[PDB]
């Protein structure tokens, strides 16, 4: 459970944990739906009505499935009856979202991809491991400061600091 | 109270499901209130998608719409 912190809260029936994961979510969501729809607006729609769906079954959300998992399958059961219910408009590899999105948000993107991958090669290597300790192997902030021999709140930082120089080499990008 | 830079930092630990639980609870108020807290939250997942290759469309936005329409919703059932 990637999400197990906003998980429980949202069992506890927060409403703004719930919108954080929308927020994580919804660029996965949104390249998955416009598979099926072949049409940005429509995609969209689509994808804001999954997220609405989801939310009005979480009394059905348990905790025994991934919450990524959970919303997924929603996603799928929406785009299918979107679909089953439109009828005939009147899904491998990068093909849709490269015939479908702005070719101006794939310019960003690339712009994007290239900052994050500089800012991360220079950084000092205190920052980069706890970060792809972190990210990569899964670890959590105490199984990392045993690995690095530090104290666990100088993994935090660290991590923190790692992610705030990623963040302001993105910011006015974005 | 926390600063803005404390609570950034709070997401980070959020992001990794290491927060404490009062500072949880702080992080979750001030994003219900503040844009600029939910957008570095979206921008850090935004950098964690692009490192991990996995799926991005910067700045497409349907979590505010998505946030909206919830609003007028009852908050979701406790477990
Ligand atoms: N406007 C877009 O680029 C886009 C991409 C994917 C889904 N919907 C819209």
């Amino acid at each position: 459970e990637q999400d197990q912190q906003l998980v429980e809260r949202v069992q506890r029936g927060d409403k703004r944990a719930f919108d954080l994961l929308v927020l994580k979510y919804q660029h996965k969501i949104l390249g998955l739906i416009v598979r099926f729809v072949h049409d940005a607006q429509e995609a969209q729609d689509v994808a804001q009505e999954a997220f609405i769906k989801a939310y009005r079954a979480l009394g059905n959300f348990r905790g025994d499935s991934a919450f990524y998992t959970w919303l997924y399958r929603i996603a799928i059961n929406t785009a299918k009856n979107h679909l089953v219910a439109r009828g005939r408009r009147p899904f491998e590899g990068d093909h849709a979202l490269k015939d479908i999105e702005s070719p101006e948000r794939a310019m960003l993107r690339d712009e994007i991809e290239a900052t994050v991958h500089q800012t991360i090669q220079q950084l000092p290597e205190d920052l980069r491991t706890a970060l792809t300790l972190r990210e990569f192997e899964g670890l959590s902030y105490e199984d990392i400061a045993t690995v690095m021999q530090c104290p666990v709140g100088t993994v935090r930082s660290r991590i923190f600091r790692a992610r705030e120089a990623i963040d302001k080499a993105l910011q006015p990008l974005l | 109270m926390m600063s803005r830079e404390a609570l950034q930092e709070t997401l980070s630990a959020v992001m990794d499901n290491e927060a404490d639980e009062l500072e949880l609870r702080r992080v979750l108020a001030a994003c219900g209130e503040d844009a600029e807290l939910r957008s570095t939250w979206s921008r850090y997942q935004l950098a964690r998608s692009v490192m991990h290759r996995e799926p991005t469309l910067p700045k497409l936005d349907i979590a505010a719409a998505v946030s909206a329409a919830l609003a007028d919703e009852a908050a979701p059932p406790k477990a």
